């Protein structure tokens, strides 16, 4: 590291903390100003390594910070002034400590002597918080900020990654102090809990284990294991199904790959699981819409949490299967592993139930496959909550991991355009597609202008059809169709709102579409333009 | 600063304490000792609490403490003249030939043995906190084990 | 099977640190009966009691384990344990009546705190069992006020 | 009250609430379906007379039901669906919390037995909302909803008035039950603290002196204690309509951004009647009367203080005062010094449009009898100097929050409370795109609000920290493309189908004006503003 | 299986004790103490005893005792609130150092001295089996000669 | 700021050396509350209480130093100190107060010096705040005559 000041230099907190962001290998942050993050704000102007993108709204900022840290695996960092930008930041950290996903959120505060008097704009935000994130820190000494920092970090993204936050009140930003980057980190209780290495002999005894009807269950657990699990697959040559979260850990295009598993899960993927005999339960949760064994996880609390395992290990899954590699390659002509019949007769199954869908009124998971065909199923994809996210789900051939990118268990709304600026940002020249329904879209529609701003070459996809279609189908399938006002059009009429506008509004080049036979070309058409387009695809409701 | 005590009647509704504990919090104080229990009446809890603070804060704390809805009553006692009382556990690591002078310490204080093995014992001590430190420091030499202190507990005298 | 559990966490310091652990139990809607903790030097130790199911204490007793200063936790309730209460009381004492209560403090091995014509405050301390006996004698005694610390607990060292 | 059900007729907790509300005099709920609402939402179409409000964001919808609360008084409703629809409302609550503004949110949560293990959409709203919120309950059995439901609305306007909040489980929703509406309130505490009538003693006591007056006010009596006294009247922000702003005695805002008159006032004074106010840093940088036991002493020690209901102190010492008028022989022609400094410091401002001017434009065409709705930005400054309000309520603001966004959709609360009132939203440029997508539900309803934007480019509050004291160092305050008005927010309301106007000439904007407020139904105005 | 306590009432006529005792030997269930001695009466003795069994097989050993014609009544007490005391005698080897020692751990158990001789010692004491258990155990360095037990004796209480 | 000061003055023996000292208070015209004293062997140690202001006490304790048979001179009012009173006193005793006042002074740890049916002696010990205490009790008997000797103190000695 260079310093902008000399070692002995007295300088602002400010100038500290960005230091220490520096430090940590930060290189791009979303931020809003206002009165509370000024001081900030400056310093971060002042610095020259590290870029700042200011979304239209702070829930885009946290919602492209999301983006960025799933798709690099980077920490994500956003920053926002106190009260009412810091309370718009609650719905994404409820989101982060749902899906494991590391990040770190600063925020400014009131000065010390004013706080607890109900001053202009005071929120209690660490109290508001401290139910929902892995951490949180009240900085009450500047001296602090570098031990905090780095202790932040490490939680962040030591043991399951979670979100964290750190608040520090304006004044000590400004308090003029002396660094010191040599301090110890003060976790003893943490530390002590930390889980040390798997043990062989566990290893071995799954060995032995490796049964007649294997199945293979992996989820998020799995992100950093995609080159060992391919290698134990060959080892084995199990089957594999995956979750919403595990796409993209397994080439969706392998044979062994049953696509997802659950209430909307793949058929033959269900049938596996339910005629299977030796369940390897690596990297899940047992979330209610798969469920309705052997387990191994870095988190202790999810062991035997939902169901009790016959066998289960806490430990890096990584390490885990290296570890098994090992004993399996030592061992292979020994073992002589076949599963040959059920791997038959599920194919039986994928032969009896495969994946399946009325004139130019065009089906939904024909426009995927389109789109999964003409991108070889390599681009990155971001989704809302609705029908749309099943469907781009189930039938986009995934290749690599964090080419998908969804809110799992939270399931929040708004999150496709900032999610896919997060993406693109942090994926520079990739192809970046995000997939909506006009509910889920609507909600953050307000960012548009940021993309003409960076001119990123996001390509947008809505799947129009003037309802809200996931709670009209609920309707339509159990409460008797009745409708608890679930369409979004004007009854007296035609698309509204006219969508092309909103793109003519941000001069974005854009296309409407409403027939099966001009789709493809269409499609094509917004994959070979340069830069940013919109595509609104027209379907029946 | 200075410590303060405050005595606290509560509605008993479950998480309470937490609403409670909030108000500290979100001014910052370090709570130094509690304890919370059953009052003289089904229906209703007593907690009382040790902090260090300044004798204004404490008349902004109990302002600040009666908007909350199930608060019956606050009172700091800090000023007035109130009985107290404190309960310890400790245990110790001794051999035979220092139980002897565990002993000899026990009977000065007015200890009362309550837990033996011939490799630790422990005691149980009341008093008030000038008596539980100059026991804690005095015990030093030996390997204390643990301490199980209650926080003090406290009641105005009228007379 | 609701029973009256006893959880007791040892933890490292921090403002708020009893907001975060009212906060497990507040979130599930259970009660804690009654809860003691006092700052040792650096480090704390509580004891709580609650009512509940041994099920869904498997999963408060978990992630109670997941905040990072936490340092260690564990149901103490089966084990073999040294367990006291301090409990503190003022009484009405007229003369007459002053001679009955004599006779019960004389029992239970009682002292007297303070006197005033109106009343008296006694220290009670010991098992519970015999603090539930005391109540039930009392009430026929009009009480004043009471306050109680809730059961502190240590394990007995077998060999 | 009619009852859809018979008096012994089991039924769903979900219609059990939903009569609950029609007795409290429920009329119209802002709520947004999603899979713990549907209950709820189904109880609401089987009722006839609350009317329903579907935002396109729930943020939009809490800040509907503030607008709507604000300009009836009544308390206002809004409802959503557990996780991200309830975390969605939090910057609702917190800005009702700091305004004392009645409100009473309703959420849906998960079954009982999911509660703790972070099931699909699991969330501890309440855990999050315990510490900015008057009072929240859970409800664990739908025998208590008649009891909570009631003393909910009970908490929600007695007292200082707050935001409150209540989640109730889907599957106690969808449980059948027999109600009963005869029950006691179980505030044993609260009851036992309310203010208590205030004492004539203290009113005979307090019969270059200078009225301070804020929120604590909104609730006649004030203009006849001036008869009686002729004292001048300075207002709050939030102060502003409680008093003629066109009466000669109305000094206008006072403090860091008031008149300059009005200060001087202050910094001149003998005698400051704090009736109404809670001492705010941009007011202060004595005789207190309030209901709030706690504002007493909070920022500055008053000399005298009394705590209770201001309309009942005002009745009284009006009595006191007439009964003794002639006896008193009160003067205070001080009144004439501080007439000088008006004169001395009176307020002020080519084709480039003064905002002021815009404003001034609007009160002269609308009798100062408008109602308005602000962002938070300049125009929030501007819009509270230069309009003269003649009734209370016809100024909607975010007073301590300072929440952005807070415009469009409190013009719709009002919009739904004063089906005939003229409602202009003026608005900044940062403060309006940030809710822009709600323009679609005015197409909706057809409301007839009339948006002024006054747009310059930029993040325009924060850029005058930047160029008075940053130096005029630019952190990205500007929010056009640098290679070239952007977006085009007229094409925003062609999206709509909703008519629009720009203008740039201070020539044009008097005829502009008053052309959307000619043109019946909803208008958009974008005023393009030097920066 | 688990211990139990029977208290038993009988005739008192020479040699009953034979017809009881074979009752349990004939169910082959090895009794761990029993106490027998003069009741509130003339003319009627208490036994009581302790036995491990299951709670079932109680049932049925004390359906089958009221075949006896020289009973008047049994009852468990196993499961019921009961007051429980025992006596024991125990000696010691101990020379005049080890002395000072063992009087420690007497005070401790507030254990009497009843019998010295400068070759042993021998302490009366009175209690409960755990009590009895543990010094019996802590005593184990020293040459323990004998132990004179009386197993328990129980009544009910009315509470 | 009139206050209770107390000073402690170590001294070489001389003929008439209490009449020096006394002489210091009685040229302010300030008033000795209690002083007690006894000559250890060939040196004594004073211990005395005063009213007044701690302005004027800087003067007479460095005029107390001018002496030139004084060894030490120390206020002692502010440290952490052992402080005691002995209190003895005849009272009135009708068989029937005879049963109270045994039930009081079984309370106050005191013990009876002689008795006679019309009076006894009773020697009262301990911190003056008991003995304030006591003397308010004793209030509602009929005195018949009181003595005390006025407060030792020595410092507590800190490690
Ligand atoms: C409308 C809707 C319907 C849905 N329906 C389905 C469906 O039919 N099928 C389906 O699959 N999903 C569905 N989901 C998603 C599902 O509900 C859960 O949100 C999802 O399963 C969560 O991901 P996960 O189970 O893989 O665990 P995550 O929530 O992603 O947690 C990560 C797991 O990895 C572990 N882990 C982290 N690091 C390591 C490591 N180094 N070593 C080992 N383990 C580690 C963690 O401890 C944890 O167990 C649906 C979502 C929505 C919005
Ligand atoms: C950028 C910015 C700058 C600002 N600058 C200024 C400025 O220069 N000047 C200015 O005036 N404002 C300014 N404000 C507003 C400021 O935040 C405060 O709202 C204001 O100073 C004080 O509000 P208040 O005391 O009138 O109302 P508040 O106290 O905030 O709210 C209502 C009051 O009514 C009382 N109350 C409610 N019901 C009753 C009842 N029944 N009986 C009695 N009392 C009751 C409550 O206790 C409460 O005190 C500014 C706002 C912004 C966004
Ligand atoms: C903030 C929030 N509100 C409501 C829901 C419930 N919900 C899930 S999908 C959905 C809308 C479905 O319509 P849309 O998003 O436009 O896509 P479609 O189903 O037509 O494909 C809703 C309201 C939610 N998850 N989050
Ligand atoms: C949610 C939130 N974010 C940021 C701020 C800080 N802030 C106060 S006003 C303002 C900008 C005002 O600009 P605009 O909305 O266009 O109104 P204008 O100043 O032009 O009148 C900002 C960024 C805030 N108050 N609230
Ligand atoms: C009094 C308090 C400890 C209460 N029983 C609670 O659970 O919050
Ligand atoms: C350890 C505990 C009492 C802590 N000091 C707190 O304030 O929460
Ligand atoms: C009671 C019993 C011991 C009896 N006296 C017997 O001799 O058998
Ligand atoms: C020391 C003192 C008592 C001395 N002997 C005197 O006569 O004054
Ligand atoms: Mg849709
Ligand atoms: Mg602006």
């Amino acid at each position: 590291f260079i310093s902008r000041f000399a070692p002995d230099q007295p300088r602002k907190g400010a100038d500290i903390l960005v230091e220490a962001l520096e430090r940590q290998g930060v290189e791009t942050v979303f931020a809003y100003p206002g009165g509370a993050s000024m001081e900030i704000h400056q310093a971060l102007t002042r610095s020259s390594s590290i870029r700042n993108v200011l979304p239209r709204h702070e829930q885009g900022g946290v919602f492209a910070a999301e983006g960025y840290a799933r798709s690099s695996g980077k920490p994500g960092i956003c920053i926002a002034t106190s009260g009412p930008g810091a309370t718009n930041l609650v719905s994404g950290l409820a989101d982060a400590l749902l899906d494991s996903v590391p990040l770190v959120a600063i925020t400014g505060q009131v000065p010390r002597r004013m706080i607890g008097t109900d001053a202009f704009q005071e929120t209690p935000i660490v109290e508001v918080t401290r139910s929902i994130t892995k951490h949180n820190y009240l900085v009450m000494d500047v001296e602090d900020i570098p031990r905090i920092i780095e202790e932040a970090f490490f939680l962040a993204t030591s043991g399951r990654p979670g979100p964290v936050l750190v608040d520090v009140p304006k004044d000590i930003q400004q308090q003029l102090a002396i660094p010191n980057w040599e301090q110890a980190m003060r976790l003893p209780g943490y530390m002590s809990r930390m889980p040390k290495p798997p043990e062989d002999s566990h290893l071995e005894q799954i060995v032995r284990l490796i049964s007649k009807k294997p199945v293979l269950y992996v989820g998020g657990g799995c992100l950093n294991s995609s080159d060992e699990l391919g290698r134990f697959v060959e080892l084995t040559g199990i089957p594999v199904a995956s979750t919403l979260m595990g796409l993209g850990s397994y080439p969706c295009d392998d044979e062994l790959s049953l696509h997802m598993l659950g209430m909307h899960g793949t058929v033959y993927a269900n049938y596996a699981v339910e005629h299977s005999d030796l369940l390897l339960a690596f990297g899940v949760r047992f979330d209610d819409r798969v469920t309705g064994i052997v387990h191994i996880d870095i988190d202790s609390a999810e062991i035997g949490k939902n169901k009790t395992p016959h066998v289960s290990v806490c430990g890096d899954v990584k390490l885990a299967l290296q570890g098994m590699n090992k004993v399996l390659e030592n061992r292979a002509e020994e073992l002589k592993l076949d599963f040959g019949v059920w791997r038959n007769e599920l194919n039986v199954q994928k032969q009896k139930f495969p994946l399946s869908f009325f004139g130019e009124a065009i089906p939904p998971q024909y426009a995927i496959k389109v789109l999964d065909e003409l991108t070889d199923g390599k681009a990155i994809i971001s989704t809302g909550v609705g029908q749309h996210q099943m469907w781009a789900a189930q039938f986009y051939n995934y290749k690599k991991p964090r080419q998908w990118l969804s809110s799992g268990g939270l399931g929040a709304m708004g999150f496709g355009l900032p999610a896919a600026i997060g993406a693109s940002v942090a994926n520079p020249d990739a192809i970046v597609v995000d997939i909506d329904g006009d509910g889920s879209f609507i909600m953050n529609v307000q960012e548009l202008a940021t993309i003409r701003v960076e001119n990123l070459p996001v390509k947008v996809l809505l799947l129009n059809n003037q309802h809200l279609g996931m709670v009209m189908q609920w309707e339509d399938r159990f409460y008797k169709a009745n409708r608890a006002h679930t369409f979004l059009g004007d009854p007296a009429q035609e698309i509204f709102p006219n969508m092309l506008l909103f793109a003519a509004a941000c001069g974005i080049p854009a296309a409407r579409v409403t027939k099966k036979a001009d789709l493809r070309e269409a499609i094509q058409t917004m994959l070979d333009t340069p830069g940013p387009y919109l595509l609104d695809v027209i379907c029946p409701h | 600063l200075r410590s303060h005590t405050l005595s606290l009647l509560v509605n008993d509704i479950p998480g309470v304490l937490n609403i409670v504990t909030g108000v500290f919090a979100r001014r910052g104080y370090n709570i130094q000792s509690l304890a919370v229990g059953h009052a003289e009446t089904k229906g209703i809890s007593r907690i009382t609490t040790v902090i260090p603070a300044t004798d204004e804060s404490v008349s902004k704390l109990v302002q600040q403490l009666y908007k909350l809805v199930d608060v019956h009553e606050v009172h700091d006692l800090t000023h007035l003249p109130f009985s107290e009382r404190e309960l310890m556990l400790i245990k110790i690591a001794v051999n035979a030939a220092a139980r002897r002078d565990v002993l000899d310490i026990a009977s000065i204080f007015r200890a009362k043995a309550v837990d033996v093995s011939d490799h630790t014992i422990t005691l149980q001590l009341t008093g008030d906190l000038d008596k539980m430190v100059a026991l804690q420091r005095l015990l030093e030499p030996y390997g204390i084990c643990e301490v199980a202190r209650t926080g003090r507990v406290a009641l105005a005298r009228e007379s | 099977k609701v029973r009256k559990h006893t959880i007791s966490v040892f933890v490292g310091d921090e403002s708020g640190m009893i907001n975060r652990i009212a906060g497990v139990f507040a979130r599930r809607g259970y009660n804690i009966e009654s809860l003691a903790v006092g700052l040792n030097r650096d480090k704390a130790l509580f004891t709580i009691v609650v009512c509940g199911t041994e099920r869904v204490l498997q999963q408060v007793i978990e992630q109670l384990q997941k905040l990072v200063n936490v340092l260690k936790v564990e149901d103490i309730s089966s084990e073999p344990q040294v367990e006291r209460e301090l409990m503190l009381v003022k009484v009405n004492a007229h003369p007459e009546s002053r001679a009955e209560i004599m006779w019960l403090v004389d029992t239970f091995r009682a002292r007297v705190v303070d006197i005033a014509e109106h009343a008296l405050t006694i220290e009670v301390t010991g098992d519970p069992g015999k603090m539930i006996a005391v109540e039930r004698n009392l009430k026929k005694f009009q009480i004043r006020e009471i306050v109680r610390t809730g059961k502190i607990a240590l394990r007995r060292e077998k060999m």
